[PDB]
């Protein structure tokens, strides 16, 4: 819009854009499967990543891990959940492996897991879901944020007042 | 760098919220109330309250709250939070988004309280944390709250935010 270019480049490092998986076959949402915990279908809860067993996955921005399980082969499986800034958060789910702790700091693109098929999980699959502030968000529109493509995340705007955030992070830019 | 300092100081919180005590010796008292050690800061009901570091309001609710009263929390990058409680006044909503000194609510004396003050503190996800070191820390006294709080891992918080600029 009006946005310079450093507004851009903080917001993608603090805010969960891009791809938590390099390869993957299909993105299904997790709605037209059994959700996880709620053994049903019809729950907005995030997308899932067909993708073979041991697929690396990243963290889709900057944060602190809030909360991890491995060794589970129940509901969601070994997963990972990363608190961002400004109300955000990514949770990776059904992993094979665990790389990181939980209350460690995490940088955006860093590997925090492999996905695999633990948990109710019909299969080898990465589940994820963006919140803010709790709240099921369209991870699809986060997915497709990038800097060539900076208005997909703004449209999810029923609980998020964009122009109020960019208005927070020109205050943080200006320093420089 | 003197940049990065500001930088940081944006991000996590710092300094006192309410303008007077930030002049007088800058330029205040222990207290539980629920779980965690907070600040009570005395002064007058309605006196402007101002966020430590920018973020989101995570909560802004008028309610008993535990005893803490009117209570705002921000939610800060990296695991950092601050509240705000016994506020008489909350002029910010749950999910907006505030900057460092903006004003978010006015002091009171709602909740478990016995005369006016601001009760404030800053939480780091569950582990207990001295507001002190926080309210302390300031652009001069800077290197400071490294080793005053030194339970926060900052030789990784530090390298990730200088990443952040360029
Ligand atoms: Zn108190």
């Amino acid at each position: 819009d009006n946005l310079n270019l450093a507004q851009k480049h903080l917001a993608l490092m603090l805010i969960p854009n891009g791809m938590p998986i390099k390869t993957y076959s299909a993105i299904k949402p997790t709605k037209e499967r059994n959700h996880p915990i709620k053994k049903i279908k019809g729950v907005e809860s995030g997308i899932d990543f067909i993708a073979p067993l041991n697929t690396p996955v990243y963290a889709s921005a900057d944060g602190i891990v809030d909360f991890v399980k491995t060794n589970s082969n129940v509901g969601y499986g070994n997963l990972v959940r990363i608190e961002h800034a400004f109300g955000f958060s990514s949770i990776y789910t059904h992993l094979d492996h665990v790389n990181v702790q939980p209350k460690s700091f995490i940088q955006k693109g860093q590997l925090i897991g492999y996905s695999g098929k633990s948990g109710n999980s019909g299969g080898e699959k990465l589940h994820y879901e963006v919140r803010f502030l709790g709240k099921i968000l369209d991870a699809q529109k986060f997915l497709a944020w990038d800097l060539d493509h900076f208005q997909s995340a703004l449209e999810e705007n029923k609980f998020i007042e964009w122009k109020n955030l960019f208005w927070v992070l020109e205050d943080i830019v200006q320093l420089q | 760098t003197g940049l990065q300092k500001s930088f940081i100081m944006r991000l996590i919180p710092n300094d006192y919220p309410l303008e007077s005590y930030r002049r007088v010796s800058a330029a205040p008292i222990l207290h539980v109330l629920h779980n965690h050690t907070g600040l009570d800061l005395s002064t007058a009901i309605n006196t402007p309250v101002y966020a430590s570091a920018s973020g989101v309001v995570g909560l802004a609710s008028k309610g008993w709250n535990g005893g803490y009263g009117n209570l705002i929390k921000v939610f800060h990058p990296f695991g950092f939070k601050t509240y705000y409680a016994h506020l008489n006044k909350i002029v910010v909503k749950t999910g907006e988004f505030v900057k460092k000194g903006q004003l978010i609510g006015y002091s009171g004396n709602t909740g478990m309280s016995t005369g006016p003050h601001l009760h404030y503190e800053v939480r780091f996800l569950d582990q207990p944390i001295n507001p002190m070191s926080f309210t302390k820390w300031n652009m001069k006294d800077f290197e400071e709250v490294f080793n005053k709080e030194r339970s926060i891992r900052w030789q990784s918080l530090i390298t990730i935010i200088n990443r952040l600029m360029q």
